[PDB]
């Protein structure tokens, strides 16, 4: 039931007080209405009803899904989820905002309003039903057949026994992705790459690295990737919708622990190879502490001197995580 | 008088609904009750209610409401819930001080299926007017003669 | 001869009181049914005759019951349907009936089944086929 | 305080004709009921039974065919005057016995005949409360 | 005695005589219908019409002067079943109480379904009413 | 064995009379006639065609039980013909008739006045007043039936076994829900025919539309005949009845109207109409005191040389 | 507008076993089905009218569609053959124009239902789509059966002798004559008649014609319509209001045929001889009779002197005429007589200047 | 009155917190014989946090509330007992009053006793199976009835042994095992249309009065189900034997009862040592007949993985292991029940590929080193230009002071 081909739209059946799901696709898809008992979820405890025409519009999470393998709510009775919700849509799409309110007696009303102004007669409709003891729930929907710049603005619903809650409608262009890097970690740390983005419509995302591309678990939405497998390199996140694209390059590195086991010396010249992100080198009567000044100057390795006097000499790698060394003889 | 309004000397009769008390899914609660009822159970309907284009349906709903309460007293554990659920659909009539039936009011025995059917039709016809009309004169039920 | 009525295996179920309490939960207790006022005192046929009559009522009630009430009636009808296995003769002209609440009919039916449970398989009910008056 | 009397006779002269016409289209053994324990006071007796017979004419109209409804209503009009009085609902102690509709119609005719010479001479205020036999 | 009809005994206006009887009947009058008649595609409707016919005679005995005429007029529509030597019902045949409206409706349905076959089939095996085993 | 249909040649047909059957509330039609007649009761509506059966109904029974209805009349028919007697009715529902009906009957005959009133419910009574005074116990009876919705029709009949001068007078019926309507009873000693006869002679022009008329108050219903020259034609016979005749055909002469009932007779002579005409003609030349000029002209002027003979249609 | 009133035709309703009346007209007409019971339907009290499109109760004695618009009333009766009833016209003939629908209903009543009905076109079976049978119950368990035969559009092919036989009744038959255009067959001949003076005489015309003809009896200028009444088979039209007035022409015509018959009439009366007249030296009498013949002591002898009789000098105008010089030689009183089939009459004239 | 309850177990003398329409709903904590003030937060949550669980802390802790009621009381039992924990599988006992079963599962801590009735393969794993926590079951008809006990230790379940005469004839005479003293429960269900049919039990063929009982109920369109189950209060050697049930309208189905004096695990260890074939689709197997359902574990090197201890259609249960990952070595299967233990060692020798020479040594002679299961080397002299010669030595290495021979190698001398 993924959002493939043209996403579902809504239309109120002219005959009765009920909604109809119009999802476009080539081959026609499976149109199923799903009403959840709580705010959430897809867990098999809620109610799925494949009918294309829904009559029981009262309920917590109502959403229509188009499948075939090719509803914005304001609860005055409930606490606000976010500070001033934003509803984005492309010009031409149908706006649908359902306002629900629960009161003890039926003595209460619900009203929709724009920026301090009344709503059009063919842009509103209200339903009502009874709950628990003698409770009354009311749904006052507002709808736009085809949106335009004219219809963009702050919509609010107020009740004659409830606090006025609002939401702003943003309706411009045909598709956007708004999202705001190099990293390095020690071989022991648990890390996840992250990307926060506010984008519409629902984007198709892909986390690719070297050639191996893996999909993602997508106010804003945050996509994550944790199967790094401590493998270093460029992890590129490419996300795109119908009228917009995006790509973010993430560099990754490992701990600066130096391996100095690669000792080597040609006759009359010597050096050591250091496998560490940040190497820094150091070259008889003294107990292996006297520093040899040297003649020459010093994932990747690093390299040192030319012979003057023959003896055993130690050479060290230095990094954020201390030191490591190896000793070579200056003979031939 | 049990403490009348101190502003208007010519009485203070009030009965109107600012917001519609009739729910949109009332026909469902009646069909659900009817599914567990024996259709020929004897109830009553007023036989001589005065012809009054404004109070008519309202008077009969008040009477039908009075029957929902009487039925709850003789109903089984589960039947009580179905009756109460239909009682809530028409309970709003008690928000108004409807006077007790007059001595002239005569009742005729009818099937509970008939009572439920006419209650449904009365709610349907009353739905577009419940908030636009003043029902203050309906508080006194009137007889034909 | 006029013999043809006995049960080798008990037709009375162990969960019959449940199907009657389930029916009673959806019925209006004051609904008018009838019970025989003039049934002869017989000690062996008594409960059986009344169950035959109560059974006759479960069929009549199903015809005027709603979609879901039909199922509850039929489920109680199955509990006492075994009485139709025997060729019970039609009621005599002298049998008089008195109006009673459906709650009373259901309660009595339950009582008759309880008392009949320990004897249903031990007795020969051939003489019960003719309902008698007092 | 509630009174019950008739200044002008509500019983028509051709009532026996409307009952014989209804009886001509009825199945005589259709089951109706008559009160088994009415106190039978010399003034209220027939009036109480006519009230009960009247209550039956309404119940019968609901299950009657298009043309049978007219015959029932025409007999209902003959005894409809009993509703002019505020007769109280039957008491809890009132028991009813099943009888043929032919018996109910015959008794109704008898009650109207005996009531005809007294309907306008007596005050029936005490009849409003139906009473049970000792 | 063999059982077949060379000429159709079912009239074309039978549904009219039943609607006219039904117009004067109290629809909830108790009659009976067989509950355990054996599933027989040829004898089925015929057995039930024989039983419905047996009811039209019983009803005439308790009917008023004018009701007797309506019953007899419907009795004539299904009287042809007596032209056949149908054996008395077996001991195993059980009957269930039903409304006279249901009996009349079913009788009409049986005559409709029987109309195209009444003259094309041999009903000799229908003379013995059978129960479902 | 001896009841043959071959007997005396007297024969009669005395109009029907009414008598209430024993205790039961039903009327009986007693019409006398030497050859016994067909006694048929006819109940009509707002009447008047006696040969129309889609609303009007005929019931030959001699004993009528359904006395409720609009026009009730009994008819006797036997060889001689058909004599009918209508039952006098007073409908309190029917609009106030500005005429005060008059009922005539010969001393000895039975008086019958039915008062029918229809009210919404049964709550109403009816009463007869013999000129604002009490009516005898054996002279009244009340019947009642239900109509259309819960309607009630009440009948309050008044009857006299054998009338006399004592019983003549103004009868009125009042209802305890309707306006009091009345009718006067006039007793007669022998049949009568009262007619003015104030148009013995008449005069009209050659193309004028005219009908001879005769207004008369007579009882019982008279047998009328309009005879002229030899040709006799029957007639199409406010309180009085007016008989008319229009087929004059501008023919002049004596048009005599002879009307008679069982105990009375009448005859009225209606003289010529005449018209205008010139009509000239010549008579015999061999004549003393003018030759004479005939040719009947017009009643206007009925008929150079002086001294003519006497003229009397023709001028001699 | 081209106003019309085309007679009703029949069509069996495709859904059920019932007939439908299709009558064409401008303006649209009143279509009423009338079931009389008796093949006459003289009056209207026993007769039953049911003005409704499509008749379902096709059982009954005289079924005829009927009624029309402002034009008048055109009726088509359903041809019936009652096997239970007595034979009507022995071998009835049914005429109809090619293209019209043929309809023949065969009704038979039997005590029990055990009987069938069959149609046959002269010892040969009928087509499946040309018949349909219905049945119903009567009085004490009686059964009536109707087996109609029908042709959608007739042709010469369909003309012939049709017969209905029942498996408990005698086979009755009727012949079908198809016609190419309307016809009027009547024994057309120049018929002359002569009444006496007061006798009751009626002019008659027997004719077998289809469709129903419009007739008119005209004389001098005064035209009066006719009682075109129809047991022989043909229809006989009559006219009796002659008023003893002495050419009565009968003009009858249908949609595709015409007819006219000339009837001469006379009044044989006894001669009137009262017209005596005599100029000087010449004397004669005038005789008014259809058969005059003259005769010319006092009035005892016949004189055969001078003559001047009137010969046939009135060809085609021979209706009413008088008749003769009887020249002076000797003066005296002389009698002159008229002679006819009904005796004689005479008058006497003097021979003076 | 309204009063709620809950069980608590003190784990070491640690500091733990206990928490449980957002509005002014009054609170009052009632500790063990002492009062305590409240602090409510919001939906709505109140808490009582104890630091270092002392012998004084342990016990009764009540919490009374008042907002949409006069009294809304809760109670918690904090247990301090120390290490006498247990989880004995559920047993059954028929309620003395009526014809209904009761589940008696013993354990420390006390467990949740839930009855599960679900249709036996229609179309376990609860897709639409019915779970009903009641401890007393009355609807003993139909499906696969099994009771489950769940405490701090885990979940042990006992299924009610059923014999469905209405079900297909099982071509394998089922065996029922149980330890002496345990209660035997064998329910026989038979479905017939008409109710006219009886059921009978027989162990000695040819049963005790207080060891048998029958129930009956109606199904779908006037169908009848009959339960005639047999029960033993405490089993012994006396009660072991072949039990059979026959119906007066059904075929007689049977099952044998085997009494076990003690808990046992019988498993015939076969083959023991194995070798991989590079591409052979193998799975290690173990067939075992054991009374208490055993707790199994497949361990290798240090990595221990549990097992799919599935049951075979023969009586015994066969456990399998396929995630060998072609890794060679000792795969040990350790399985144990309440009164018995077991361990089976499975050796594995895959390799199947020769590994060539690599060491060049001046000391004595160069070395060989071969990674193949049992190689055979030859020492050779006929290399590139030209002999079998001797090589004395102290993967399979070889001092020569060389070519491998296998079934499916090369070197430079
Ligand atoms: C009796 O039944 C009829 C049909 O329902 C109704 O009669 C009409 O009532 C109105 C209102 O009183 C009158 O204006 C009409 O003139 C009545 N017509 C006839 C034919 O009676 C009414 O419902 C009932 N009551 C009365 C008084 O007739
Ligand atoms: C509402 O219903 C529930 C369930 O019956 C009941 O517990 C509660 O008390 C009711 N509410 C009121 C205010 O009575
Ligand atoms: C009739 O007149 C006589 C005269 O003597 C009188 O006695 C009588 O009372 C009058 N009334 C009646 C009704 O006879
Ligand atoms: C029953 O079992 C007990 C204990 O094993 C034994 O003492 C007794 O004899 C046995 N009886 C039978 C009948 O097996
Ligand atoms: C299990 O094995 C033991 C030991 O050999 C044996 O005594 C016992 O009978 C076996 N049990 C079963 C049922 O295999």
């Amino acid at each position: 039931l993924l959002y493939t081909l043209r996403r579902p739209y809504f239309r109120k059946m002219e005959n009765q007080d009920a909604l109809v799901c119009i999802s476009e696709s080539v081959p026609e898809p499976i149109v199923e209405w799903v009403l959840c008992d709580s705010q959430g979820e897809e867990s098999p405890a809620v109610v799925k009803k494949e009918e294309k025409v829904l009559h029981e519009l009262f309920g917590m999470d109502i959403r229509c899904c188009a499948r075939n393998e090719l509803l914005f709510t304001i609860d005055l009775n409930q606490t606000p989820q976010t500070t001033l919700p934003q509803l984005f849509l492309k010009v031409g799409e149908p706006l649908w905002i359902r306002c629900k309110a629960v009161h003890v007696n039926h003595g209460f009303g619900l009203t929709w309003e724009l920026e301090n102004k009344a709503l059009e007669e063919g842009n509103y409709f209200e339903m009502s039903t009874y709950s628990t003891n003698r409770t009354m729930i009311r749904i006052l929907f507002a709808f736009v057949s085809s949106v335009a710049r004219n219809d963009t603005g702050y919509y609010t619903c107020s009740s004659s026994k409830h606090p006025s809650q609002s939401a702003l409608v943003i309706i411009v262009e045909k598709g956007f992705i708004n999202a705001t890097e190099d990293y390095e970690i020690d071989q022991y740390e648990e890390f996840c790459f992250s990307v926060r983005f506010k984008a519409y419509p629902q984007i198709r995302c892909t986390w690719t690295f070297s050639r191996k591309s893996f999909p993602c678990e997508q106010g804003y939405s945050i996509s994550k990737f944790c199967n790094h497998k401590h493998q270093p390199g460029e992890y590129i996140f490419h996300a795109e919708n119908d009228d917009a694209q995006f790509t973010k390059m993430f560099t990754l590195n490992i701990r600066r622990k130096p391996q100095v086991l690669a000792e080597a010396s040609a006759s009359q010249a010597s050096c050591f190879s250091d496998g560490y992100p940040l190497p820094s080198w150091t070259w008889s009567p003294n107990c292996t502490e006297e520093i040899t000044e040297g003649v020459w100057n010093r994932v990747s390795s690093s390299t040192m001197s030319e012979a003057i006097k023959g003896f055993l000499v130690k050479c060290c790698a230095y990094n954020s995580l201390g030191t490591s060394c190896e000793t070579i003889l200056l003979n031939s | 008088s049990s403490g009348l309004v101190p502003r208007g000397s010519h009485m203070t009769q009030d009965c109107s609904f600012q917001h519609s008390p009739i729910s949109s899914d009332f026909a469902v609660k009646i069909r659900e009750l009817s599914d567990y009822l024996l259709q020929d159970y004897p109830v009553t309907v007023a036989s001589n209610l005065q012809d009054e284009e404004l109070c008519g349906g309202l008077w009969r709903l008040v009477l039908a409401q009075r029957w929902m309460e009487r039925l709850k007293t003789v109903a089984g554990s589960k039947m009580q819930g179905l009756l109460e659920r239909v009682n809530t659909e028409i309970h709003f009539v008690t928000k108004c001080a409807f006077q007790p039936p007059p001595s002239c009011l005569r009742f005729v025995q009818t099937n509970i299926s008939r009572l439920l059917q006419e209650t449904s039709e009365q709610l349907v016809a009353l739905k577009p007017w419940i908030t636009r009309q003043n029902f203050s004169r309906c508080l006194e039920l009137q007889c034909q003669p």
